[PDB]
RNA sequence: GGCCCAUUCGGGUCUUGUAAUUGGAAUGAGUACAAUGUAAAUACCUUAACGAGGAACAAUUGGAGGGCAAGUCUGGUGCCAG
């Protein structure tokens, strides 16, 4: 349900 | 599981919306049936 | 006279507040807030349609009449005193009819 | 020293408190006619304060804050811009040159409320090309068309309604809403036949960055051994496994008898039990309504007209109907869900 | 199969030939009879109420 | 390409700018020579709770965690919870909300978890009396910050909710040219998981300094008690100078440590308010960046505000430069026609900033 | 030139759009679906409401 | 109780106007019309009495002084390109719509007026023209009759639609088309919510800055520098370089450098203050 | 019939059972099940009398 | 079979209906040759030829009732009610 309707996201590649 | 959530949720729903309207409803029928009566009444004066 | 003297009234188009409801045509789907220009006082007018409500949009100029209720229907919200009879100069029976286009 | 830390600087207390012994220092601390007259005396007071504010400010000082204002004639240098630009420049075709505020940079999903044009002669098809005109760019795009199902989901349509507005989400630069626009589905002369050209007019209601327009899916079996309420359907699923999936979801027949996905039956794979409110035939057919998930594709081609050499004949993704023609593909039709006369013979019961 | 195709094919290429034949041949685009009276969506009404 | 930023030095704050501004930035060279180099744990959240109120935004950490990739999306709002690592309090996460919160397609419902108060960061009554008073007079008609659970240091244990049901266009042009005239001083003296008797002493050191004013003291005593404490004992003192002829504020604020004496820091938070009022001219130095931003993102007319000299300090400037490195928009201050003064008049042309993301 | 290179891109974008007009729909965008007429097993991973 | 309707008619909603308080930029009248109609005919009669001047061939913008305080810009639409109707469209102040009377209202006319509705109305005028093709006064009537009442559904009622006769040595009858400069003198125009936010002009003139080497050590295919003049219109456009700005039929490009030069048609109103007619020595035409 | 176009009121057209179930007989509506369902309940009704 | 009255049950009366096919006549708006008219001209009056079946040569405005789907939403005491 948070995946939902989402389409950014903080890419963490430390 | 799945099934249990969407029923809550529906309900939960339901409940809210049915509630929003019963609101919009009311308040326009106190206020505005206020205004209403008030006018008429000063029509009936003159 | 319930606009001041006035056979109808200017208006600005503040809000559609039955927009949410589910019931297609429904009392309160026809419903939108209008605050007079002469006074700047909020009111309720009725929309003769849902089709028509496509037209009124938010900030728009409209002209409002008393809107007359020969008897009780079942499903009117009573204090709703005015209907939208124009809306940014343009006829909205006209409209409706696709006799005309609203110009912005 | 840095805005993350947000109490500020003091001095220390006894200092402070020496200093505040005597509060000496601090102690000086302690009509128009309508409602239309009112409101254009406040823009016009503001109006007023800008040019006084203004007048104040020094001439390069001004341009600086104000910028260039209108009335102004300007030169205004570019780079990078196409060589058909200036080799296929015709001065009888106007240059418009148009700001842009920040929402029209964006590019994203546009949901606007759009109808068919009254004079257009056809309505318009989902996913069919059609040039958009929003601000001061025109582009093509694919819309899609959807309706609200009494204000419950956004429901894909096959097409335009005929005679009012109904929702449409393409995708493209973002712009304000309440922003009107027109749509044209050609603009070449070499097309443009006898007909009416201006095919759809719309309102922007809403900017997002996705949309989730859905589609109805509707699953059908068929019964093959009923008993009273109960029945066993056939065809709806092809392993008991995914019967287990969809176990107690809601199924009716087409008479409109409401019913449940109970079990699956172990023998033969993708039947299962189902219990009806009332007894059902064999000639109904049980449908259960589910929903799918529909994707806006991200199509984008501007109007570049002024840099091609003819300038009316731009062309871009072709309609449906012409692709089909140009193939000589048949339009796809599924003898089932074509209408026939119903005739009924009389209802009778032993 | 292949004769039934190649007869809806052709019966919609006559059609939307018999389309342009009502183009007109002068390059003037006439507004049509819809656009010139602008009678807009009406009720269906009786030729009695002609007269 | 991305406008380029240097160092930890107003991460919110440029985080914020973006995301009303839309335009994508680069901070590069977070604490790039520390032991520990690139972002804190706090700072990470915050980009976590930006990613929670917006669609459609990328934001990139690098391999080594010193140089932050940003390109907003489009604040959208609604409900959600964030919970507050300990290194920070609630109010370090709710402050940049205040920024956003108007602006937003949904409603901002937010659920802070975490620790409610700190010596640096601004406090619960700082944001309640402090700076939403402050956003009222913008336009942001409807805004709350409920209390729920006082959490004291170093347990915490709080929990707060930010609800701010007006949604608005932009903010209003501000007009003051004035000093305001204070009326009376209120404040709210709290303490958790301990006796009744700290909040009395606090109240009675802030009127020792305060009593030589010609104005009304009324200082409230919120002594929190039960299940709704927290976890570790704390109390603290704010007081807020009150201007009721134009609703203005002036706030000071502070938190006491183990073996402090509570009648101290009432003398210590009563002498910084008058401090603060010295200092202070229209708003005060911590209520001072929200208020330019929002002139900042209002209409294209010429908003005024009167600031004194004391409040151009090194964190004025650097706000400034931000702001034009953002929105190219420059503060022109001149000098008030007074002699009894040393105000200054700053004049900032807002960009003409609509809130585009609420739907019509 | 760069226009050129970009009416190319566009040119093979708008050929893949033109035959997905023309294909088949898949199985879900057609109503009335059936165990026959959609693959095997595809209900698993689709995760319908 | 007419004098409350009457006061009713005068309240609208309130607006802001971003025109400039002084020195404003001339108005754009675009003249609209199918192929044939007489559109470069028009603009040559109303720019010699405008102006005194007659222009053998007219291309692109032409700006006038049609007043003390008012200038004119006139802008022919092709008739045959749908693409630069609807961008004319969006910025036209007045627009100037050709019908031939003969032949009667056609597509392309209908068009645009479908086009301006959506983007924001304009100032429009109808001009008739082909008139004198008619034979008889009776059938000439009705159909001046029938045109006109056509055209009030389109724009609002009673709006003025004008008839010209013929053309005498490339130009209309000098009385009548004295009567249109005067009518187009009386106008005022509105503000529009789209052309009162944002910044735009129309090109005056467009100048490839690119040095001629370049284009022979790399070809004729490299990028080219180009300089575009022109008066600015609506909201105030930044002075820093950067700004985003798009044309219509190019694309999205960003301001390499801007500068303001002296106006090349000053209005005499302005140099006079540096009931009394206009000077033929102020009516100019750039 | 007050602010309804004629083309809201349109026939919807009855749909037919499928040619490869044409064997079992007429796809029952609604009306039709209704005319079963009273039917029981009339005799229903007399038997437990 | 149509129509009339009647809250109720029912009662009164007779050439009616077509959402069928078909025939030849008439003429006005229009398209318009002339003369007259007038300082000249417009207009008026008079007057050759052509001018109808969707007579598409395509008047409106308002009101009262319906009926339909493998459709949608809401509330329930199955199959109902809104
Ligand atoms: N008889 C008559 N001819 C006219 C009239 N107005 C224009 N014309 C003629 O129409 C022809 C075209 O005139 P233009 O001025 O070129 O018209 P346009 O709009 O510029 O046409 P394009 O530029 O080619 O698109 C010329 O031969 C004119 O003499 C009129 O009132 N009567
Ligand atoms: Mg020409
Ligand atoms: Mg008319
Ligand atoms: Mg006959
Ligand atoms: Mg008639």
């Amino acid at each position: 349900k948070m995946m939902k309707n989402k389409r950014g996201g903080v890419i963490d590649k430390r | 599981f799945e099934a249990r959530q969407r029923i809550e949720e529906k309900n939960k729903e339901s409940s809210d919306y049915h509630a929003k309207m019963a609101h919009i409803v009311n308040t326009i029928n106190t206020e505005e049936g206020a205004e209403k009566n008030k006018y008429e009444r000063e029509r009936k004066l003159r | 006279s319930p606009f001041g003297g006035s056979s109808h009234a200017k208006g600005i188009v503040l809000e559609k507040l039955g927009i949410e409801s589910k019931q297609p045509n429904s009392a309160i789907r026809k419903c939108v807030r209008v605050q007079l220009i002469k006074n700047g006082k909020k009111v309720t007018a009725f929309v003769p349609n849902d089709g028509c409500l496509n037209f009124v949009d938010e900030n728009d100029e409209v002209l409002l009449a008393g809107f007359g209720r020969k008897g009780k229907a079942k499903g009117d919200i009573p204090g709703v005193r005015f209907k939208v009879v124009k809306v940014s100069g343009v006829s909205l029976l006209a409209l409706w009819k696709e006799k005309k286009e609203k110009p912005r | 020293v840095d805005l993350e830390k947000f109490v500020p600087y003091f001095d220390t207390f006894e200092k402070l408190a020496k200093k505040w012994k005597s509060v000496d220092a601090i102690k000086e601390r302690f009509e128009y006619d309508t409602w239309y007259e009112l409101q254009k005396a406040k823009i016009s007071k503001q109006l007023e304060i800008n040019n006084i504010e203004y007048q104040e400010m020094t001439p390069e000082q001004r341009q600086r804050i104000e910028g260039f204002k209108a009335g102004s004639y300007v030169r205004i240098v570019f780079e990078k811009v196409p060589m058909e630009f200036v080799k296929n420049f015709n001065p009888k075709f106007p240059i418009v040159m148009g700001g842009l505020l920040p929402t029209e940079i964006k590019f994203g999903i546009v949901k606007a409320r759009l109808r068919r044009h009254r004079w257009h002669k056809k309505i318009l098809k989902t996913n069919d090309p059609l040039v958009l005109s929003l601000g001061w760019r025109r582009f093509q795009t694919l819309p899609i068309y959807t309706t609200t199902d009494s204000r419950t989901r956004t429901r894909m349509l096959k097409y335009t309604p005929e005679h009012t507005y109904c929702n449409a989400a393409f995708y493209g630069p973002l712009c304000s809403p309440n922003t009107p626009f027109c749509g044209v589905q050609i603009v070449a002369n070499s097309d443009t036949g006898n007909g009416f050209r201006i095919a759809a007019t719309g309102i922007v209601e809403e900017i997002d960055v996705n949309i989730e327009i859905v589609k109805k899916l509707k699953l059908v079996g068929f019964p093959y051994k009923i008993f009273k309420n109960t029945a066993f359907i056939k065809d709806m699923f092809s392993s008991a496994m995914e019967v287990a999936r969809f176990e107690g979801a809601q199924i009716k027949t087409v008479s409109g008898i409401r019913g449940e996905i109970k079990r699956a039956l172990s023998k033969p794979e993708g039947h299962y039990r189902a219990a009806f409110e009332d007894k059902i035939l064999m000639s109904d057919i049980v449908i259960l309504r589910s929903w799918y998930p529909v994707r806006v594709k991200k199509f984008y081609n501007p109007v570049t007209s002024l840099l091609l050499k003819e300038k009316t004949e731009w062309k871009g993704l072709r309609l449906t109907g012409q692709i089909r023609a140009a193939m000589n593909l048949e339009t796809p039709s599924n003898p089932d869900s074509a209408y026939h006369k119903i005739e009924r013979v009389e209802r009778h019961f032993n | 199969k292949e004769a039934h195709k190649n007869a809806v094919i052709a019966a919609r290429e006559g059609k939307l030939a018999e389309l342009a034949e009502n183009v007109s041949g002068d390059g003037k685009r006439a507004i049509n009879y819809q656009i010139l009276k602008n009678k807009g969506l009406t009720p269906k009404r009786n030729k009695d109420n002609r007269n | 390409k991305y406008t380029t930023f240097q160092g930890s030095q107003n991460f919110r704050l440029r985080i914020v700018l973006a995301t009303l501004s839309g335009k994508p930035i680069k901070i590069e060279k977070i604490r790039s020579g520390d032991l520990n180099p690139g972002l804190k744990d706090y700072e990470v959240s915050f980009l976590r709770l930006i990613e929670s109120v917006t669609n459609g935004s990328v934001i990139e950490i690098s391999y080594t965690g010193t140089t932050v990739i940003y390109r907003p999306g489009i604040i959208v709002g609604g409900a959600s919870t964030h919970i507050c690592p300990s290194s920070k309090p609630v109010g370090y996460f709710v402050e940049p909300m205040l920024y956003l919160a108007p602006f937003s397609k949904k409603k901002f419902s937010i659920l802070f978890k975490g620790i409610t108060a700190s010596h640096n960061d601004a406090g619960i009554e700082a944001i309640k009396w402090g700076l939403m008073p402050v956003m009222e007079k913008f336009g942001v008609r409807e805004c709350a910050l409920h209390t729920l659970k006082r959490g004291s240091p170093p347990l915490g244990g709080g929990e707060v909710h930010l609800v701010v049901d007006s949604l608005i266009a932009q903010p209003i042009t501000m007009h003051e040219i004035d000093r305001p005239i204070i009326s009376s001083i209120t404040g709210v003296a709290y303490s958790t998981r301990v006796s009744p008797s700290l909040v009395n002493r606090m109240i009675d050191g802030a009127k020792k300094v305060l009593k030589n004013l010609q104005c009304e003291v009324n200082i409230t005593a919120d002594v929190w008690r039960g299940e709704n404490s927290g976890k570790s004992p704390g109390w603290g003192i704010t007081l807020v100078a009150q201007s009721k002829q134009k609703g203005w504020s002036y706030f000071a604020e502070d938190i006491g440590d183990a073996g402090s004496i509570p009648e101290e820091l009432g003398e210590k938070v009563a002498c910084q308010l008058l401090e603060e009022i010295s200092k202070s001219a229209a708003v005060g130095r911590n209520q001072l960046p929200l208020a330019i931003v929002y002139m900042v993102i209002g209409k294209e007319d010429i908003g005024r505000l009167r600031i004194n000299k004391e409040q151009i300090d090194e964190r004025f400037i650097i706000l400034l430069r931000d702001i034009k490195k953002i929105f190219n928009t420059e503060v022109f201050l001149k000098p008030v026609d007074e002699a009894d003064n040393e105000d200054m008049i700053a004049t900032i042309k807002g960009i003409g900033f609509t809130n585009t993301s609420k739907k019509i | 030139s760069s226009f050129e290179k970009q009416q190319i891109e566009i040119r093979k974008q708008i050929e893949q759009l033109e035959n997905e007009a023309v294909a088949e729909k898949k199985w879900s965008l057609k109503g009335e679906v059936k165990a026959k007429d959609r693959p095997e097993d595809a209900l698993l991973t689709e995760e319908l409401e | 109780q007419r004098s409350s309707d009457v006061n009713e008619r005068k309240l609208h909603v309130p607006m802001v106007d971003r025109t400039p308080e002084d020195d404003p930029p001339p108005f754009i009248v675009a003249v609209v019309g199918p192929p044939g109609t007489g559109k470069t005919t028009l603009i040559r009669s109303l720019v010699r009495r405008m102006t005194k001047s007659t222009l053998n061939d007219i291309q692109g913008p032409i700006t006038v002084v049609s007043g003390k305080h008012r200038r004119l810009t006139f802008l022919e639409c092709p008739a045959d390109d749908l693409n630069a109707m609807i961008d004319i469209a969006k910025i036209a102040d007045l627009v100037l719509l050709l019908i031939d009377g003969n032949f009667g209202f056609e597509m392309e006319t209908m068009e645009f007026l479908n086009i301006a509705q959506h983007h924001g109305m304009p100032r429009v005028l109808g001009v008739a023209t082909h008139l004198d093709l008619f034979k008889s006064q009776s059938t000439l009537r009705a159909s001046k009759k029938r045109l006109k009442h056509r055209f009030w559904t389109e724009v609002y009622q009673g709006a003025k639609l004008f008839y010209l006769s013929g053309v005498i040595n490339g130009r209309y009858p000098d009385r009548e088309i004295l009567n249109l400069s005067r009518f187009i003198s009386v106008m005022k125009f509105r503000p529009l919510k789209w052309r009162n936010e944002h910044p735009y002009m129309l090109a005056d003139r467009f100048t490839d800055l690119t040095h001629p080497e370049l284009i022979e050590t790399q070809g004729l295919q490299i990028d080219r520098k180009v300089a575009i003049y022109g008066y600015l219109h609506g909201t105030p456009l930044p002075s820093a370089p950067g700004t985003r700005v798009h044309i219509a039929g190019v694309g999205d490009f960003s301001v390499a450098q801007i500068e303001k030069l002296p106006d090349p048609c000053p209005t005499p109103f302005y140099q006079q203050k540096l009931r009394k007619r206009l000077d033929d020595k102020d009516k100019l035409i750039y | 019939a007050k602010l309804v176009h004629d083309v809201q009121k349109k026939q919807h057209r009855e749909r037919s059972q499928l040619t490869s179930r044409s064997r079992y007989g007429f796809l029952e509506k609604h009306k039709d099940y209704v005319k079963r369902a009273q039917d029981f309940h009339r005799k229903q009704s007399t038997l437990k009398v």
